[PDB]
């Protein structure tokens, strides 16, 4: 017997003490070594209720990543309201590593194993674990990168899909590589992201068909964000310590959902020195980019969407979203919850 | 319960600067984008500015043209609107507004698709080069050709004063029925001009006395003008 | 960048009526449209957001519709508190924008204005300025045109006007218009006329005086 409960988890990782890479440095001090032989066991006949949207595991991870970024990517100049914070801002080694979250004695983590579990409600095939899988604390908007994949069908996650105010997390079952590059020796800030238009469009078609299941076979339309901060109108992410802003207009291109658009999609990108902080703490200023080839190849494993709505309309329009980085952690922690003995 | 309280309103010379503030309470200040909307005299609502929850970005209506600046202080839940190089056209009531998004999920980032759910009472900004001045009061004498057995009109022209308001009564408040005191107009001189009229039976002219009592507190001016026919 | 155009500019209603205000965007804004009410003395009040969502606390007598460029606000069973100015607002672009407004006043029987003209007082003329005032009293509807004429020459640029709020008792308006000339220009002419055009008048009414006359 047990009950739902919240407790201070501890983290584990395979961080290396010799590394100057900032995730390794944080994890070396914050986390314990992983268990080379962890204990997972199926629970014979147990049905437990999960709620990914009300999971305190998400809050703790958010706090850790904020802590990590505070120590690792401190800006040259931080502007928060009416103050100006100057700090050393040397170029550093930046490449996220997987972080496991673990329960202390007296608690355990229940893991949902239903193949098409959407994140809320009952789970019938349940197991208990010591720790979560390795989760890379990748901070991004619009596109979820380097995450896990859904095992069976594409999964549409939402607190309430009929409520258009609630964010949508699309969990892909096949990843699409996005190859971002700031080339070396005009504009040192000019970059670009390359995607296999054939792989992407086919996945986007699958996402469309999956959305039709939930929305009465209505026409599914994709549109770019109509406006707002650059960090959410663009695909915002950090590559090798540099802050990228990529235009995803071409990714959400309904024409390819048969014109000959099976080629390479090249998204225009920009590295910015001045950014709005996802932590909510004003704006940050960094030094101009390092010299040479800046390159990050990532797996697109999920998508953040908002639905326009409309009282009756024949279409449903979706736009890339994100900005609340807690949802990034939710897309990985959705199948876990803490209980007390 | 959401409460928005503006301050910093008042007078300012054209080309001058003025900072408005909005003290917020009754909600989690750090979670919400905040903004400003104005309404100038005789005009409609105008989108002035919004700043994101994180306070690192702000966006402005087309008329601003780089003249305004926003900032927010999370220690005291206050939003500021610094206005520079103001013009007479910027004379308006400025409202503090809270911004709510149609969609959750943007965290502290500002996104299009929103509405102004909560409004402050507004604060008046007057951009003028004029100085405090009392009104001249002139009679609007009833027409000698007034209709026989019908109704005649008479009044007082309250001209060239600053700032608003003036107050007008007739016969020390005795005469109220038929009285119309009009909204002031701002003259090209920068001074205001106002009229107050009353309709009376033409038979009462030449028998009944009519005095308009004009009061302008800013100049401490109190005037009484008898309006006689011819 | 996006212009919001409301129609009509104004309309009259009785208690119990149903009225519809329309809003047109110069380009597609999906359902990113809000409606506000504004009454004198109080701040704007949100009615509808996202084209169709009734804001908490607002009477369900208000409803919104539309998607794309054409939107409408409907007020069913009009109450006295609904007589106000109404504004649409797009939030589609980063910077939003408002419509020019549509006000709803109380319907009554058409009433033509009682028109009066006042010459400048000698008291004022002594200061070197001449103000000629024309009064349009207790009329309905609010639309009225004043045309100043000096020696039958149509004036423009040298007059201002203002209008009272709709009267709480008889639901009428009054309008005052002031023609301002220098003393020099005033002495230089004879006939000063105020020509009033109003729906309640069969044809335009003119009230005038000659400068030198009792
Ligand atoms: C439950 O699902 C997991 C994988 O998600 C699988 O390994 C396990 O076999 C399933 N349960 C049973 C009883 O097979
Ligand atoms: C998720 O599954 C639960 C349980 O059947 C259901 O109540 C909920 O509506 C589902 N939501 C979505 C978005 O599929
Ligand atoms: C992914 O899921 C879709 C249904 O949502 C299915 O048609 C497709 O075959 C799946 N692909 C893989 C690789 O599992
Ligand atoms: C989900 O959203 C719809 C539409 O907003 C609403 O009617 C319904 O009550 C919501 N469901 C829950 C469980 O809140
Ligand atoms: C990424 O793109 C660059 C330049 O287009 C190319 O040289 C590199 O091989 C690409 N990497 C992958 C993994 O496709
Ligand atoms: C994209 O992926 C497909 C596999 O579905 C492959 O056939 C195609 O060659 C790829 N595009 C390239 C390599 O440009
Ligand atoms: C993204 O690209 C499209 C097409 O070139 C352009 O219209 C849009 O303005 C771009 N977005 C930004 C934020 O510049
Ligand atoms: C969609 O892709 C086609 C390729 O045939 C291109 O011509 C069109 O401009 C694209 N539309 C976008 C990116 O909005
Ligand atoms: C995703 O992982 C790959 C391989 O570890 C790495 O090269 C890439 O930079 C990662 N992407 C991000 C956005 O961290
Ligand atoms: C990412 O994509 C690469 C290329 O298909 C694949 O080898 C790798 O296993 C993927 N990783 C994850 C976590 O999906």
């Amino acid at each position: 017997v047990w009950k739902d409960a919240d407790t201070t988890l501890f983290c584990a990782s395979d961080a290396k003490a010799h590394e100057t890479e900032v995730h390794n440095v944080w994890a070396t001090h914050a986390c314990v070594p992983t268990d080379p032989n962890p204990q997972e066991i199926h629970l014979e006949n147990v049905t437990e209720n999960f709620n990914m949207w009300k999971n305190n595991m998400v809050e703790q991870m958010q706090e850790d990543v904020i802590s990590l970024w505070d120590q690792s990517l401190q800006p040259c100049v931080k502007l928060t309201g009416g103050s100006v914070i100057k700090q050393a801002c040397p170029k550093i080694s930046f490449d996220p590593i997987p972080i496991h979250y673990c329960t202390p004695a007296g608690y355990v983590i229940l893991k949902c194993n239903d193949k098409n579990f959407n994140g809320t409600g009952p789970c019938k095939n349940v197991s208990s674990v010591q720790c979560t899988h390795g989760i890379k604390p990748v901070v991004s908007t619009q596109l979820l990168l380097n995450g896990s994949l859904a095992e069976e069908e594409i999964i549409i996650r939402s607190e309430n899909l009929t409520n258009n105010a609630k964010t949508i997390i699309v969990h892909l079952n096949k990843s699409v590589e996005i190859n971002c590059t700031r080339p070396s020796n005009g504009d040192i800030r000019k970059a670009y992201c390359e995607i296999n238009g054939t792989k992407w469009n086919k996945v986007l078609k699958q996402v469309t068909e999956k959305l039709k299941e939930h929305f009465n076979n209505k026409t599914i339309i994709f549109q770019p964000p109509s406006g707002g901060d650059l960090e959410i109108t663009m695909h915002h992410f950090n590559c090798r310590g540099e802050f990228f802003y990529c235009n995803t207009t071409q990714l959400f291109n309904n024409t390819c959902i048969m014109k000959g658009c099976n080629g390479t999609i090249t998204l225009p990108c920009k590295i910015k020195q001045i950014i709005n902080m996802w932590q909510g703490t004003g704006q940050a200023m960094y030094a101009p980019p390092i010299d040479g080839k800046i390159n990050c190849v990532s797996n697109i494993t999920g998508i953040l969407l908002t639905r326009d709505g409309g009282a009756n309309t024949s279409n449903e329009t979706f736009r890339p979203g994100g900005g609340n980085i807690k949802d990034n952690w939710r897309s990985e922690l959705y199948k876990y919850k803490v209980v007390q003995i | 319960e959401v409460q928005l309280s503006e301050s910093g309103g008042g007078f300012v010379k054209p080309g001058g600067s003025l900072r408005l503030s909005c003290e917020a309470s009754g909600f989690t200040f750090n979670n919400y984008a905040m903004g400003w909307v104005r309404q100038a005299p005789g005009k409609g609502l105008e989108w002035v500015s919004v700043t994101s929850a994180h306070g690192g970005s702000a966006y402005f209506g087309e008329f601003v043209k780089g003249r305004f600046t926003m900032s927010r202080d999370h220690f005291i839940d206050t939003v500021y609107l610094e206005m520079n190089r103001l013009t007479v056209e910027d004379t308006a009531v400025y409202y503090c507004v809270r911004v709510t998004f149609y969609h959750e999920g943007s965290g502290y980032y500002y996104r299009a698709g929103n509405y102004f759910d909560s409004w402050g009472q507004g604060t008046l900004v007057i951009v003028s080069a004029a100085s405090t001045k009392g009104p001249s009061v002139f009679p609007l004498a009833p027409s000698s050709k007034s209709t026989s057995g019908g109704t005649a009109a008479l009044g007082c022209l309250v001209k060239d004063y600053f700032p608003e308001p003036v107050t007008v009564s007739w016969n020390s408040g005795a005469l109220t029925s038929g009285v119309h005191t009009f909204p002031a107009v701002l003259q090209s001189s920068g001074l205001y001009s106002l009229s107050s009229v009353v309709t009376v039976p033409s038979s009462s002219l030449g028998t009944q006395t009519y005095i308009c009592n004009v009061n302008h507190k800013p100049s401490n001016t109190k005037v009484d003008k008898k309006v006689e026919p011819k | 960048d996006i212009q919001m155009t409301q129609s009509p500019s104004s309309l009259s209603a009785s208690i119990g009526d149903r009225v519809t205000i329309t809003c047109r965007a110069s380009q597609d804004i999906a359902n990113y449209l809000n409606w506000y009410q504004k009454k004198s003395g109080t701040p704007p009040k949100l009615l509808i957001f996202g084209a169709t969502n009734l804001h908490h606390g607002v009477s369900p007598r208000f409803s919104g519709s539309g998607h794309g460029t054409h939107f409408s606000l409907t007020i069913t069973n009009v109450q006295h508190e609904d007589f106000a100015n109404y504004f649409c607002q797009q939030s589609f672009q980063t910077v939003g924008s408002f419509g020019q407004g549509t006000w709803v006043d109380i319907r009554r029987t058409v009433a033509a204005p009682s028109v009066f003209i006042f010459p400048p007082s000698d008291e004022q003329l002594k200061s070197g300025t001449a103000s000629v005032v024309c009064l349009l009293n207790n009329f309905y509807p609010r639309e009225a045109k004043v045309q100043w004429k000096v020696d039958n020459a149509l004036q423009s640029g040298n007059s201002q006007e203002s209008v009272t709020e709709q009267d709480s008792k008889d639901s009428t308006y009054s309008l005052s218009s002031t023609l301002t000339l220098s003393k020099a220009d005033y002495e230089k002419h004879k006939v000063y006329a105020c020509e009033v055009t109003h729906q309640g008048l069969s044809s335009p009414v003119t009230k005038s005086f000659n400068r030198g006359e009792c």
